[PDB]
Parts: structure tokens; C-alpha cells; sequence
């Protein structure tokens, strides 16, 4: 019939918060900021509705809908002389495409002990699913106003409407009283962040300088021991932790079986030691550097928290899924700090998604499947508030067996009084509290870094024949290693082990951004495994 | 003028469509048109592909035509883009049109089925539901999914029936579909225009259907959560995707009219489904596959072949795979005048250090057991494991949820994580597998279900890892008690040679390599899993008192080298756990008679299970004491 | 046999009433049969 056309305005000088939202501005262009939480399925809104008479069967159409559900006034034959009766005939409308986004408060812009706000944004034509849970996005468009009845009973004196009953000549009960309460929405027509697997598609939109700078950092020779080195620049001397986080933050390939096993290649690392060993500063460090990464700590968080949840907006509303942190960290990592502290109930919920890199949720008529592809970086802190040399890792931490299994490397951190070595950690502590980031040296900056591993997570690692053989060979030495007699180590060793070995040999590969695993790769990552297991 | 042809169809003198459609002028051009299409298309061999459809049809009662989307569109390229333009006005003139087809070939068949429904298949645009969007409305889309959730099946008026209040006179059928609810105002015999009643006994129905059709978790982007719709099965599609089953949806893509809550006019969507099937009975045979059955089981060695089936990526474990196979195959009841019961299931635990494999040992068990039920002791909590009255708090009806044990009644239940379980679960699986029975008085409801289910547990050892120098009582958490009716107790502990190392890891690395995402004698399954069916159904073996004489003495023996030890007793259980793993022994063979060799490997699987649950002080009994069986 | 017969029971003009049902205890061996006469008399009795 008609093309609709969506004018999308962008670049605007100025962006706005939540919470600098002001009713002055109602029905004017601006732009806002905040973290998206829900999102709707797109829903089809009446745009162009056409309307039937009752009296008079005939169609009259093109019956714009500004903003609400509005009937004609007169009708195309002039007999009829009728305005109240109408029946919408739902074939012969036309209909846009409509999304309605939540977005919170950023982290950064919530006041001081207050709460976050949350805003519905409308988005409508062709901005629709650009915007998804746990994405920081700004928006574009018009603040509007939306009927809000739960006004009621609010402190003050609502607005209220009532028709003119002056020249009406009444002969010697026609009420027409409305509710003038509303709250107000946002109607985006603009949405941009502040599907990749394929490697050209990646490298062709991409600066030319950003390949220069790529290319020349592939062509580096100890690229490993700089990524590790740029890891973490805060935290003086846990060179394995590094190492470990970035492997994780680079990842395996996922792996399915004809049956369907589907063996999944995210590196799951859980971090123990002793007190202020610096667990919480790589968890802090992690989230902030890596996309689509969720921090959350163990005493603040609910299985419906990191699970998807069933929430009600409304009494009498539906119930809705609003995304846990196991699925705002999809496709990433989730930092639980002190995993420890977490209740045994939550600790079964991740167990749940650890098995399977899926949620299930049956609760309240809504019988969801989630997917949570995410890898869990863990903090804890060993029962009695230190670690235990002469105990096993198992017996130092609280933690279950099953969640124990899922968690490929333990580095356990222990301080010492060593004289140079806390000489030089109270340095580096000093000259960061004196220098803000002249303090801070690392060979590459996070932007270059983000984009080096944005081209390594594009690849295949291969592993070659002589490969395969060397990986039964370490094998064969970590089970030598273990029950020994006299080793003592801290886990045991079986098959999970090995595919720990293998996912970490890919992670080294595309550390290397080669498309082949060199058996140097499976000794790196026999050697990483291996200096992990205390001896007790 | 009031005629076209195929070739005049295409020029369309109406603004959409849908009123080109409607025009009788094109109305009966079109049924025309499709009544010769369904006569002349023919396969390139020669087959009549409709031809045979329609004597499939006849045959077999149905009111579905299977009708391909190929055909038409090969055959007549105009009519097949109006059907996926206008789906709703097409399928109304093509179903009257395969009626007459039908009719044709079969006369007197509409006293059968009123009607003839048509089913196009092999659509070829296929959408995702997070790619469905206005444009997509009122037309026949092709989705994928996973169903999530059923409601029931309800009768919706058909041919509407309506009663006058005033006569007492029945209006005659009119015909009322799946957009709104019809009414009638006007009468013949008194011409009154008061209550009308629609006449529940003299109105015909269709079945219906809602069916929320969720994405496939595996092909959602990262970061994006499953998006669903609600799929309305209507009159013949009714309860043909359970839960959990991944399905593609043809159907028409329309909008839910019933707005206010969304301070916009905005509606909700249906698919409202035409054909619905499984993208990709299972353990049914027929009269070749029995004849199959049969001669297979004649040859010898049969057993080993069948326990060489099961797990076929679990390396090794050749004893768990024996009582695996004993357990699918399972005994026989017995009741001796109804005063005596005997199990006929063989229940199997399986103790084992972590990363033994346990858990996939009953994965496999669920995909090849018939009524198999999987459950936890912690974890996802799928079933319960005990049976309950919960009043379920959307649909305000109470249920009475059978346990996991009631489920599968005839079948297998598959625990995992035995060694951790609730207070109520270790009661429920404990007094089921003393009585075979669940019994329940909660909510005013007093009865006892029936839970003659064979129960295979997997279990983690106390501590962490087996230790054979305690006993296996002292080394896991369940007691005598539970640890007495498992029939076979599969030990199996995380050894340190050097060549089962080896050989487990290059299977693993092995298996990797055959699972990279790039290019880079055992039963087959299903045959195995109808094989295991129609043994259970048909097969039910006996022993006869030639086989008396060495069953009693092994018993004694078993007693004296048992006391001597004092370890662990060997009560009447074991001779009876040898005499039902026997029968499943007989069973995997097709025999009706237990044979001297079906009982000497059951003596094998009892001594071995017994044995390998002693202490290795105590373990003598094998070396030098049963050293003969 | 005794128990599920059982003995006489009494209302004296107290309201003292003694008891006529018979509680017997088997404390055994496992595989003694122990359950299985309870099973056999839950099933013989008429109320069990
Ligand atoms: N009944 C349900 N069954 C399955 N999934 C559901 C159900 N209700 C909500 N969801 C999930 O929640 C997501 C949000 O979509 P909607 O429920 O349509 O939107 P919403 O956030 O509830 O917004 P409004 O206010 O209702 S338009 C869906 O894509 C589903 O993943
Ligand atoms: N190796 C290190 N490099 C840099 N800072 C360190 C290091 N070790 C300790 N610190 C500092 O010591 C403090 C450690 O605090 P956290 O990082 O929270 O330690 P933690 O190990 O999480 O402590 P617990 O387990 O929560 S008691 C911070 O001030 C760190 O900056
Ligand atoms: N014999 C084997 N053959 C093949 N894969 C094996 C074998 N033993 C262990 N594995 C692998 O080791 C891992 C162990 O996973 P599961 O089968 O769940 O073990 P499990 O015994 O259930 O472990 P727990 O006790 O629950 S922590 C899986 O990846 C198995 O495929
Ligand atoms: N004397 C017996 N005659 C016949 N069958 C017997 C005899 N003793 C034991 N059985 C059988 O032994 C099996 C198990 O005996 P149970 O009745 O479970 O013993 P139990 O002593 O009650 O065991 P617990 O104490 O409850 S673990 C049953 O199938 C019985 O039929
Ligand atoms: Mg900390
Ligand atoms: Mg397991
Ligand atoms: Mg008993
Ligand atoms: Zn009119
Ligand atoms: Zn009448």
C-alpha cells in the first residue's frame, strides 16, 4: 500500500539519565543511556486500522492511530450520520512492529544510597531486537507520557477531567469524569550499544590502522607472554591466574557428539587462598575488561538471580522472565566472588547450569528452556578463614563436589613473609596509590587487547596427529603423577582432567591466533594444569 | 468476464489479495484449477503421488491430505504463491477441492468425515520466532521449535446448532470457524429474535489445541533469551508433540483479537498450525522385524553381543554393562496363589569415584529404556521422586503426582546422586522397592499406586574416592537396609595402570576429534531398543527342576565361605536375585526355558557383585573359594 | 494366628478398658522373612 518511513535521529549533543528525566521535555527529541534488563517479543500495534459501520457496511481505512486505539468520526457515505459505532477488522489494518525494552540506571550514574530507575523504551519499525538483556544502550527519541492507574492513592491532587456543561440547554447523568494520571516512557527511534564467528566478516569491517596494529602484534614473537603480562596490570605476580583468565576469557571450541553430548569448551576457574591475596581484584578486573561479563558476590546473590527468574510487574499482570546473571554474562563470564559464602540451594542452581549450559525454569505457567554459555570465574576463601596446607583442596573448601568437578583450573594463592617479595608488593601497592596510571605499565592497552582477543575468539583450533598422542601421553603422566604414594595432591585426577587439557590447549592456540594446535600447545597447557594441584 | 484461466490469474484487478481471492469470479476459477491439479500431477516415475494419497485416505479413514508444496509450485507456480500470500481464503476452497477428489475416487465419504483437511508440507521458507514480524501476518509462515507446554483438548463449535427459547425449534448447522463466535438473531418457525441458545447435543465440534512453541535454546544468538509463540492444533493435529520435542510449524502466522496495560494498540500473535511434524511407535515391530528378532536370538553368543551394545562411548565397564543389560531385560513376577510375591526386577547400583562415567551409563539407560523415568537426588527436579497432592496454583485443580517409581510402572527408574537424598525420597524408594508400591493419604485421597518399577541408582562414595579396605557398607552413605534389595552391585573405582589410562584417553581425544564443529558387531540402537521392547512384551521365561541340584549347593557354598568371613551376609536374597537374573539371562536369548548356562552366568554376575563389595582381606572367596564359578 | 485373632476384650464398670488385640515383635536376622509374614498378614487380614 504505503511505504512507512522511520526518521532516525542520532549524534545528539547531550546525553540524559534516568533519573535527569524531567516532565518539561514531554513530547521533545532527546537521548538517554541505561542497561537493558527485559526485552519484549516484537508485537504487532495497530498503526493504520480500519474501521466497519454497523449501520453503513462499508470500509474506511487509512484511520491513523496516533498514539491509542481512536474510532472514526464520520462516515464515507453521507446517509449513515454515525460516530460512536464501529467494529476494527484486524486482516485489513496495517500494523508496525513493536518492542517495549526495560533499561535500569547505569551502575555509575545510581546516587548515593539510592535505588536504580527503571524506564519502559518503546522501540518501533525497524529498531526492534537491537537492543538485548545486559547491553549498556542509548536511546533516541521522544518522551512521552503513558495512562498509569496505580497513581491511585498517591499523596496530592491528581489531575481529573470533566465535560463543559455550559451551552448544552438542558430542559427542567453525564459524568464524563477521566483520570488525568500518567507516567512517563520513552519511544525510541534510535538505538546503538555503547555474528562474529565467521573471521573475514570481522576483519573486513574493521579499521585499517586497528589491521596495522593487529597484524604487527600477530607478528610478534612472545605475543603469549605479552597477553599474559597485559592481564590484570593492577595485581603484581600471579603470572598463572593470569594466564588462566586470559585462556578463559579466549575459550575452546564447543563440541557436539552425533548423539548429542555437546561438550562444551568455556574454562571454568575457581581462585582460594589465603586473605588480601588479590582473588577479588582479577574478579574486578575480569568485569569491566571482558563483553558481556557479570560480577556478582556470593551472600548478595539469589538462584533467581543468576538463574532467570519469574517476576510480576502487576498484581493481576502476567509473569514475565527477567535474565539472571548466568544469562547477562552469555556468551562470557560471570566473577562470583566468594562462592563460599553462597547457600547450598543457590550453589545447586549453578551446578544446573554447569552441567548442561542451560536453564530450565517451570515455575508459574512459563515452562522456559534458557541457554547460560557462560564461564564462571569463582573467588573463595578456604573454612576457616585460611588455607590449609595439610589438608586437601576438597577439605578446604566448603564448596560441593558436584560444582568442584565443573571447575577446570583451582589456583590456590598463598602469601609468605618473604622479605623482597613484600618489599616490592608494598611498591607496587604505594606507587599505585601514588601515580593513578603512570603506576600502571602494561604492553598493550585494554582497547588493543579487546581487539586482539575479538580476532582470536574467531578461530578453529585443530590439533594435529602427533597432537593426539601427546595428549594421551600427558595423560598418562598427570595419573602417574597422582596416587603416587607420596604426592599428596591437594584434587585427584581422572578424565575431566583431560578435557580440561585439551580446551586449554585450544585456548592457547587461539592465544597463538593459529588455526593448528603444535603439541607446544598441549605441553603449555599440561604444565598450566599441572602447577595448579597442590601437593599436600 | 465469469471465467479466467491459469494464465489471466496472475493480473489482479483487486487491491490485495485477499478480495481477488474472494471474488467468485477467481473463487471458482481456483477451485477449478486445484481440482486438476490433484488429478493430474504425477511423479517422474509415473506415480500419481496424489493419486496414491487419496487411496491412503480412503483406507485408512483420515480426514488429512498430505499435499507438497513442490508439486504445486512446480506444477503451477501462481496458485502456490497465492496460498502463501492468502492461506486462509486458499485451504478453504482446496479443501472443499480435496473433498471432491476424494469423493471422486471414494464415494460416499463425506457420511464418514464432513470434511477433508489438507496439510501443506515441505514449505520452503522457514522463519525463526524471533524473525517473525508484521509483514508475516495473515500469511502462512514455516517455524521451528521446541514444545514447551499443552493445554489439554477442547471441544470448539463446528457446526453450530442454535435452540430457540421460544419454539423450542433447532436452527440448522452454521458453520463457525476459528476467528469469533457466531450468534443468530433471526427464526424461521416464529420468527423470534429473544434468547438463542446454542444446543450443546446438537452441535458438532473439533478438537483444539494450544501448544507454546519455544526456540531451540542451541540456535538462539548469545545474549538473547528464547523467544515462544502459541500454536493452536486444530481437530486432527491434537496431541501429536509431547514436551521437549523440537518441531516444525506450518501454519498462518494471524493476530490474537480480544491493549490498555501497553498504552499502545498492540496485539498478540498466534500460529495457528496446518501441518505440524517432527524435524529430526519407536519401539513397535512388525511381523519382518519379529522374524528378525527371532532369528537373530538364535545365534549364539547373543548375550555378549547385546552387552557389547549398551554405552557404546563408555569405554570398558563390562560388568556394569552386563547388569545394565540384566536390568533392561529384567525377571518375571511372580505370585505363587496371591499369598507370596516375588519382584521380577532387577535393581542395580552403581557405586562409583567421580568421573566413572556413572551418569552416562543412565543417560543411555533413558534412550533405550521403554517407560524410563530419570530423577536426582539433588539437582533438576524433573520428577520428585514421591508421590503428592499439590493443588497447582494457576489452574486451581489439585493433581496427584505419582513419584518417579509411579511413572515408570512398568519400566526403569534411573536415580542419580543416590548417595545424597532427602529423608522423603530414601522413604519412598525404600518402601517401594519392599512392596512395589507407593502408598499416599494426603488431601483426603487414601490409595496406593503402584511403583513395580526396576530401579538403577548411581551413587558417589563416602568421602570422595573407594576405599577396599573397608567394606562397601562403611563406604557410602545409604545403609543395610536400602543396599539389600539392589539385586547387583556394580563396584567401580578410578584405577592407576598405566594401559587403561591410555586407551580411555585416546577414546576421549578420539571422540573430540570426531565432534570438532569443522569437517575435522554391536547392536544398532534402535534395533536394540525394539529388540529390548518385544523381549519385555513377549518373552516370559521358566526354570525347570533339572537345574535344582548345583543352584543349592552354590547357595551353601556361598554361606560357608560367607560366615567364615563373616564380612557380609549372603541371605535368600542373593539365591532369588540369582534365579531373577537368570530369567533375564533366558530373556535376552528369546527362550522360554532357563538354561544350565543362563544360571551359570547369573551365579557369575551374583559372585562377582558380591565379591567386589568385600573388603580385599575378605576377597579370598574369589581366588581360592569361587574360584570355580 | 494368635494375633490376628486376637483375645477378649473387657469393659469393666471402671470405664477401665484392657486391651484384647495381640502387638508381637520380630527381631531378626536380614533374609529371615520378617517382611514377608507382615506383607502375608497385611494381605489375610480383612482390615490391615
Ligand atoms: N508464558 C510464557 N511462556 C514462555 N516464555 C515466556 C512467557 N512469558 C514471558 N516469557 C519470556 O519472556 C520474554 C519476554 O517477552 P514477553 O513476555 O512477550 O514480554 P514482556 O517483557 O512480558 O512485556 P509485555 O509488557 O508483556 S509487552 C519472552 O520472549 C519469553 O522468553
Ligand atoms: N599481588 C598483589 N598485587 C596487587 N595488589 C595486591 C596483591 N596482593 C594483595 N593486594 C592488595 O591487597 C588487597 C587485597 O584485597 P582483595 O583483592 O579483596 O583480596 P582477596 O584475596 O579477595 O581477600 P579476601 O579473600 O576477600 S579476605 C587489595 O588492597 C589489593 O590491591
Ligand atoms: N570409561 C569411560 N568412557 C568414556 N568416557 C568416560 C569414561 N569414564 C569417564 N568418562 C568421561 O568422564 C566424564 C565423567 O562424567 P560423568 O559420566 O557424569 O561422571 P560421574 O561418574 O557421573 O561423575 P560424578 O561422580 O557425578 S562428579 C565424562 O566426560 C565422561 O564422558
Ligand atoms: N524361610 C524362608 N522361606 C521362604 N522365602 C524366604 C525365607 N527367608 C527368606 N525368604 C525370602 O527372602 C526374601 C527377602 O526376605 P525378607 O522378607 O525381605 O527378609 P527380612 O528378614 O524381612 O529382611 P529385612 O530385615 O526387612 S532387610 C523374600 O523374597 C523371601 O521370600
Ligand atoms: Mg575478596
Ligand atoms: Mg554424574
Ligand atoms: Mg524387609
Ligand atoms: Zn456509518
Ligand atoms: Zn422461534
Amino acid at each position: 500500500t504505503e511505504r512507512v518511513f522511520q526518521i532516525s535521529f542520532f549524534n545528539l549533543p547531550t546525553v540524559h539519565r534516568i533519573r535527569d528525566i524531567r516532565s518539561e521535555k514531554i513530547g521533545s527529541l532527546l537521548s538517554i543511556s541505561g542497561t537493558v534488563t527485559r526485552t519484549s517479543e516484537v508485537r504487532p500495534e495497530l498503526y493504520k486500522a480500519s474501521f466497519t459501520c454497523d449501520m453503513c457496511r462499508a470500509i474506511v481505512d487509512n484511520v491513523e492511530q496516533s498514539f491509542k486505539y481512536t474510532e472514526p468520526t464520520f462516515c464515507p457515505n453521507p446517509s449513515c450520520e454515525n460516530r460512536a459505532f464501529w467494529t476494527l477488522n484486524v486482516t485489513r489494518s496495517r500494523f508496525l512492529d513493536w518492542q517495549k525494552v526495560r533499561i535500569q540506571e547505569n551502575a555509575n550514574e545510581i546516587p548515593t544510597g539510592s535505588m536504580p530507575r527503571t524506564l519502559d523504551v518503546i522501540l518501533r519499525g525497524d529498531s526492534v531486537e537491537r537492543a538485548k538483556p545486559g547491553d549498556r544502550c542509548k536511546f533516541t527519541g521522544v518522551e512521552i507520557v503513558v495512562p498509569d492507574v496505580t497513581q491511585l492513592g498517591l499523596p496530592g491532587v491528581k489531575p481529573s477531567s470533566t465535560l463543559d456543561t455550559r451551552g448544552i440547554s438542558k430542559t427542567t447523568r453525564s459524568l464524563g469524569v477521566r483520570d488525568l494520571t500518567y507516567k512517563i516512557s520513552f519511544l525510541a527511534c534510535h538505538v546503538i550499544s555503547i555474528n562474529e564467528r565467521d573471521q573475514e566478516v570481522f576483519l573486513n569491517s574493521l579499521s585499517s590502522d586497528e589491521i596495522n596494529e593487529l597484524k604487527e602484534m600477530v607478528k610478534d614473537e612472545h605475543i603469549y607472554d605479552k597477553l599474559v603480562r597485559s592481564i590484570a596490570p593492577a595485581v603484581f605476580g600471579h603470572e598463572a591466574v593470569k594466564k588462566g583468565i586470559l585462556l578463559q576469557m579466549l575459550g575452546g571450541v564447543h563440541k557436539s557428539t552425533v548423539e548429542g553430548i555437546k561438550l562444551r569448551g568455556d574454562i571454568n576457574i575457581c581462585v582460594v587462598g589465603d586473605p588480601s591475596t588479590s582473588k577479588s581484584q582479577f574478579l574486578k578486573y575480569v568485569v569491566g575488561f571482558a563483553p558481556r561479563s557479570v560480577y556478582t558476590s556470593g551472600k548478595a546473590s539469589s538462584a533467581a538471580g543468576l538463574t532467570a527468574a519469574v517476576v510480576r510487574d502487576e498484581e493481576g499482570g502476567d509473569y514475565t522472565i527477567e535474565a539472571g546473571a548466568l544469562m547477562l554474562a552469555d556468551n562470557g563470564i560471570c566473577c562470583i566472588d566468594e562462592f563460599d559464602k553462597m547457600d547450598i540451594s543457590d550453589q545447586v542452581a549453578i551446578h544446573e547450569a554447569m552441567e548442561q549450559q542451560t536453564i530450565s525454569i517451570a515455575k508459574a505457567g512459563i515452562h522456559a528452556t534458557l541457554n547460560a554459555r557462560t564461564s564462571i570465574l569463582a573467588a573463595a576463601n578456604p573454612v576457616g578463614g585460611r588455607y590449609n596446607r595439610k589438608l586437601s583442596l576438597r577439605g578446604n573448601l566448603n564448596m560441593t563436589a558436584p560444582i568442584m568437578s565443573r571447575f577446570d583450573l583451582f589456583f590456590v594463592i598463598l602469601d609468605d613473609c618473604n622479605e623482597k617479595i613484600d618489599t616490592e608488593l608494598a611498591s607496587h601497592i604505594v606507587d599505585l596509590h601514588m601515580k593513578r596510571d603512570e603506576a600502571i605499565e602494561p604492553p598493550f592497552s585494554a582497547e588493543q587487547l579487546r581487539r586482539y582477543i575479538k580476532y582470536a575468539r574467531t578461530f578453529k583450533p585443530i590439533l594435529t596427529k602427533e597432537a593426539r598422542s601427546y595428549l594421551v601421553e600427558k595423560y598418562k603422566e598427570l595419573r602417574k603423577d597422582d596416587a603416587q604414594g607420596f604426592s599428596r595432591s591437594s584434587y585427584r585426577i581422572t578424565v575431566r582432567q583431560l578435557e580440561s587439557m585439551i580446551r586449554l590447549s585450544e585456548a592457547i592456540a587461539r592465544a597463538n591466533c593459529v588455526d593448528e594446535i603444535t603439541p607446544s600447545f598441549i605441553a603449555e597447557a599440561y604444565d598450566l594444569l599441572r602447577q595448579s594441584i597442590i601437593r599436600v | 468476464r465469469e471465467e479466467l484461466t491459469l494464465e489471466s490469474l496472475s493480473n489482479v484487478k483487486a487491491n490485495s489479495y485477499s478480495e481477488w481471492i474472494t471474488q467468485p469470479n477467481v473463487s471458482r476459477t481456483i477451485a477449478r484449477e486445484l481440482k486438476s491439479f490433484l488429478l493430474e500431477y504425477t511423479d517422474e516415475t509415473g506415480r500419481s503421488v496424489y493419486g496414491a494419497r487419496i487411496r491412503t485416505l480412503g483406507e485408512m479413514n483420515s480426514e488429512s491430505l498430505e499435499v507438497n508444496y513442490r508439486h504445486l509450485a512446480e506444477s503451477k507456480a501462481i496458485l502456490a504463491l497465492f496460498l502463501a500470500k492468502c492461506p486462509e481464503e486458499m485451504l478453504k476452497i482446496f479443501d472443499l477441492v480435496a473433498m471432491e477428489a476424494t469423493e471422486l475416487h471414494y464415494p460416499d465419504y463425506a457420511r464418514i468425515h464432513s470434511e477433508i483437511h489438507v496439510r501443506i508440507s515441505d514449505f520452503p521458507t522457514i522463519y525463526s520466532l524471533r524473525e517473525l514480524r508484521e509483514s508475516n501476518l495473515s500469511s502462512l509462515v514455516r517455524v521451528t521449535g521446541v514444545v514447551t507446554r499443552r493445554t489439554g483438548v477442547f471441544p470448539q463449535l463446528k457446526y453450530v446448532k442454535f435452540n430457540c427459547l421460544k419454539c423450542g425449534s433447532i436452527l440448522g448447522p452454521f458453520f463457525q470457524d476459528s476467528n469469533e463466535e457466531i450468534r443468530i438473531s433471526f427464526c424461521t418457525n416464529c420468527k423470534s429474535k429473544g434468547p438463542f441458545r446454542v444446543n450443546g447435543e446438537k452441535t458438532v465440534y473439533r478438537n483444539y489445541q494450544r501448544v507454546t512453541l519455544q526456540e531451540a535454546p542451541g540456535t538462539v544468538p548469545p545474549g538473547r533469551l528464547p523467544r515462544h509463540r502459541e500454536v493452536i492444533l486444530l481437530a486432527d493435529l491434537v496431541d501429536v508433540s509431547k514436551p521437549g520435542e523440537e518441531v516444525e510449524v506450518t501454519g498462518i502466522y494471524k493476530n490474537n483479537y480480544d491493549n490498555a496495560k501497553n498504552g499502545f494498540p498492540v496485539f498478540a500473535t498466534i500460529i495457528e498450525a496446518n501441518s505440524i511434524k517432527r524435524r529430526e511407535d519407536v519401539f513397535s515391530w512388525t511381523e519382518e522385524e519379529e522374524r528378525e528378532f527371532r532369528k537373530i536370538s538364535r545365534d549364539r553368543g547373543i548375550i555378549d553381543k547385546i552387552i557389547s551394545s549398551m554405552a557404546p562411548s563408555i569405554y570398558g565397564h563390562r560388568d556394569i554393562k552386563t547388569a545394565v543389560a540384566c536390568s533392561l531385560f529384567g525377571g518375571v513376577p511372580k505370585n505363587v496363589n496371591g499369598k507370596h510375591s516375588i519382584r521380577g526386577d532387577i535393581n542395580v547400583l552403581l557405586l562409583g569415584d567421580p568421573g566413572t562415567a556413572k551418569s552416562q551409563i543412565l543417560k543411555y539407560v533413558e534412550k533405550t529404556a521403554h517407560r524410563a523415568v530419570f530423577a536426582t537426588g539433588q539437582g533438576a527436579s524433573a520428577v520428585g521422586l514421591t508421590a503428592s497432592v499439590r493443588k497447582d496454583p494457576i489452574t486451581k485443580e489439585w493433581t496427584l503426582e505419582g513419584g518417579a517409581l509411579v511413572l515408570a510402572d512398568k519400566g526403569v527408574c534411573l536415580i542419580d546422586e543416590f548417595d545424597k537424598m532427602n529423608d522423603q525420597d530414601r522413604t519412598s524408594i525404600h518402601e517401594a522397592m519392599e512392596q512395589q508400591s507407593i502408598s499416599i493419604s494426603k488431601a483426603g485421597i487414601v490409595t496406593t499406586l503402584q511403583a513395580r518399577c526396576s530401579i538403577i541408582a548411581a551413587a558417589n562414595p563416602n568421602g570422595g574416592r573407594y576405599n577396599s579396605t573397608l567394606p562397601l557398607a562403611q563406604n557410602v552413605s545409604l545403609t543395610e537396609p536400602i543396599l539389600s534389595r539392589f539385586d547387583i552391585l556394580c563396584v567401580v573405582r578410578d584405577l592407576v595402570d598405566e594401559e587403561a589410562d591410555e586407551r580411555l584417553a585416546t577414546f576421549v581425544v578420539d571422540s573430540h576429534v570426531r565432534s570438532h564443529p569443522e569437517n575435522d558387531s554391536p547392536i544398532p540402537q534402535e534395533l536394540l531398543m525394539k529388540y529390548i521392547h518385544y523381549a519385555r512384551t513377549k518373552i516370559y521365561p521358566k526354570l525347570h527342576q533339572m537345574d535344582m541340584d548345583k543352584v543349592s549347593r552354590v547357595y551353601a557354598d556361598l554361606r560357608r565361605e560367607s560366615i567364615s568371613t563373616g564380612s557380609f551376609p549372603i541371605t535368600v536374597r542373593h539365591l532369588e536375585s540369582i534365579l531373577r537374573i537368570a530369567e533375564s539371562f533366558a530373556k535376552m536369548r528369546l527362550s522360554e526355558f532357563v538354561s544350565s548356562y543362563d544360571l551359570d552366568r547369573a551365579i557369575k554376575v551374583v559372585v562377582d557383585s558380591f565379591v567386589d563389595a568385600q573388603k580385599v582381606s575378605v576377597r579370598r572367596q574369589l581366588r581360592r573359594s569361587f574360584a570355580i564359578y | 494366628v494368635c494375633l490376628l485373632m486376637g483375645g477378649s476384650k473387657k469393659i469393666l464398670p471402671d470405664g477401665m478398658r484392657l486391651r484384647g488385640d495381640i502387638n508381637v515383635l520380630l527381631l531378626g536376622d536380614p533374609g529371615t522373612a520378617k517382611s514377608q509374614l507382615l506383607k502375608f498378614v497385611e494381605k489375610v487380614s480383612p482390615i490391615a
